[PDB]
């Protein structure tokens, strides 16, 4: 994803 | 005598060594290559990002800067992490430790002009035999000075570039007292990077629309 | 004949249908909708056809691998072209799948479709046999010029037997043309031409 | 104090160039694109002449001297129209006959490419960008090109040193104010590259249009 | 005893042509590139009056030998530096005055195509492939260039036929070893057709690039 | 002009 993987990994 | 309390925080935030962990069953081929860094690329993301949190400023900053900063920065900082693995090796690629990539393996993957680019960063930083030190806030500085055109709060993150900047330049008037220009040195290699950085993300997006990625999973499914 | 034809005769895959969704009104979507869908269902009776060519299994799976991925466009191309072999100005990809000129307009395809049909002209003037087709499509697997082949002695060993074949083939069944295997390996230059219009175009049309 | 090489550069830097805009063609996307494209043309000529005054750059060898100018002259132009942007709002002075806002560049399709040239701009106003230093950085982005078939690495090292020391020294005496100012500056040119490279391929793709 | 039409042929064979290098230009891509202009423009000129010679090839209308010149030059370009390379490792004689190794072939951006056509030189490498063969093959490469603008096809086919049966005659008398040497030449066409369109493609890949004419007004001002 | 070359050639 990359956005998703930032996102998911800056979130928890 | 005493190091810079930034730099020394970051080498203490270096992450431990990531695998590459290629598939000894799928065949050597372009595919595997690619699906090979790919992964690889993911998981160091995600210690890339963990990583970030641990820059001093860095947290303070709004989620939406800090998401705006790797966004633009992320393929800079992969980059830069595979040419200091390689510094001391002629010709090859550290992706991992059990990933190296020599020419050969190179042209197999059609990743020739790409890693002939990376190899011209680590010629560069070989030749001024760059330090971990350095490494590691240039690292910090990449992702500072990432230039997204998309900031909330452009006064924070250029105080987060004056610092981590005023470190290096602070770490190379003790270490590199023989060099008054080190970090100047230093910075001028950074458009390499993004210039490299660029082509990598372009080639990438380029091999989807492309895609003989699935293609060939699909060849090895029917055929083995 | 030959021992080698007639393992490829039986080899072949069966017939496969396009099944346009005949809802879904005519246009240049459907068109290369409906071919993508017919190549993807080929590909996989191309797959497990290659296996039983005679010789093919026993090389590594990298250059079986290679091999294939050279050679796709390639025997699907020589498919419609051999489909087409009694029709007039038209491409059969599938019974149920006929494109004449108007419905190529159509597709985008024009120029494509014309080269497709530059290789049936040429075919229908020699009265090409599907004994000769299928050896054909067998050689055009195994000299398809890959870059990173790993047994080069194995797989122009595999070239060799195949040659022998279509060699003996014709020696046989053709002795009144001396050359007549020669005249079909020389329609293959064309086949790569035109297989890689294909698929530089087929790239082209996804950006677009 | 006063500084040889920088004076030099200053004494060196090109006299204002116009764009002469053609009056009679209707306002148009090609139109905007063809005198860009032949300003740019006449621009590049003495930007050539002003290399070879560039301390150092004429005693490279030929094939060093084309290979930094070939990498190089895209960058050496934007750097260019963005220092006469600097006391703008909104607005690219690509000459003082010809410039452009938003709505001009709407036209000619270069929002995205205009857009990114004032990222540039926005940035060298908030340091306050001064002639010294804007010749003396055209002068680094030309020798810090990296390109990659230089023959001779060394010669091309020296004079990114010799510029860069003009720069630091510059720096050290002009603004002691801000010890790292000359850092500062050096760090805005990775997004000169990018902007750089951009425009080249925006160039070339359009060349099909 | 020979083939007439292989004799011919081999009478036919025009003279070694020289890249002449301008010493006086610094090396770089552009150099290269601009040097091999040259040569093609030249060997071009000579390559038609080759065709000539070509049993046949002048009984056909000026429209049909047009045709088979355009799609086959390419072709047979590559076929001739090809063959001047067989007696050399991992370098292309382009000329006796110009020939490009691994690091050359970096400095033109030929790196790419220049392997496709070492990976011709090795096949032909591989079965010592002789001038007889060479000059053959140019013709049949020319003949069975596969133009869509044909006049006579029967005609064209014709001249197919009578150059293959040379080939198959000189391959039957010189190499009875091997029965099934001819088609093994024949079958290597199919990789000088795919190189030769890269080859083509590449150039007017580099004409919209326009660096050539940079570099030109480079040189120019800089001196 | 690849067309023109080969014209002018079987001219001359
Ligand atoms: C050049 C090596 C590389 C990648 C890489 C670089 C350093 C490293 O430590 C690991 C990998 C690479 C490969 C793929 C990639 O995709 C990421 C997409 N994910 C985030 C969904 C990113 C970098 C790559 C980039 C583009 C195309 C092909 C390969
Ligand atoms: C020539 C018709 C054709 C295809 C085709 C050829 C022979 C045949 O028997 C059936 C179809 C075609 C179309 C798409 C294609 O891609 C399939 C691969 N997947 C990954 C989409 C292959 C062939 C085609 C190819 C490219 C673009 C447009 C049309
Ligand atoms: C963005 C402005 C610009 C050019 C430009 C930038 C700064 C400046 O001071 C003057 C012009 C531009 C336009 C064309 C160009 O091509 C020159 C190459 N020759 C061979 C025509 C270079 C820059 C441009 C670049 C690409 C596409 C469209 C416009
Ligand atoms: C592969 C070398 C080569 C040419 C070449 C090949 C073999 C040979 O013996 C001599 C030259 C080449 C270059 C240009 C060219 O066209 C000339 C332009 N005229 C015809 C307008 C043809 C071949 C070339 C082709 C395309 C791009 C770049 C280089």
């Amino acid at each position: 994803g990359l956005e998703a993987i930032i996102r998911k990994a800056l979130m928890g | 005598k005493p190091y810079n309390k930034i730099v020394s925080h970051l080498l203490v935030a270096e992450p431990e060594k990531i695998y590459a962990m290629p598939d000894p069953t799928v065949p050597d081929s372009d595919i595997k290559a690619l699906t090979t860094l790919c992964d690889l690329a993911d998981r160091e993301l995600v210690v890339i990002i963990g990583w970030a949190k641990h820059i001093p400023g860095f947290s303070t900053l709004s989620l939406a800067d800090q998401m705006s900063l790797l966004q633009s920065a992320w393929m800079e900082i992969l980059i830069l992490g595979v040419v200091y693995r390689s510094l001391s090796f002629e010709d090859e690629l550290v992706y991992a430790d059990d990933y190296i990539m020599d020419e050969d393996q190179s042209k197999l993957a059609g990743l020739l002009d790409l890693n002939n680019a990376i190899l011209q960063l680590v010629k560069k930083y070989k030749s001024m035999k760059l330090e971990k030190e350095e490494f590691v806030t240039l690292k910090a500085i990449a992702l500072a000075n990432s230039d997204s055109m998309h900031i909330e709060d452009v006064e924070a993150v250029q105080k987060l570039q004056d610092v981590l900047h005023e470190a290096l330049q602070d770490y190379e008037a003790g270490q590199h007292m023989e060099d008054p220009r080190r970090a100047g040195k230093m910075l001028m290699t950074l458009p390499l990077l993004r210039q490299t950085s660029t082509k990598a993300v372009q080639h990438f997006y380029n091999i989807k629309l492309e895609g003989k990625v699935p293609m060939h999973k699909l060849f090895l499914e029917m055929l083995e």
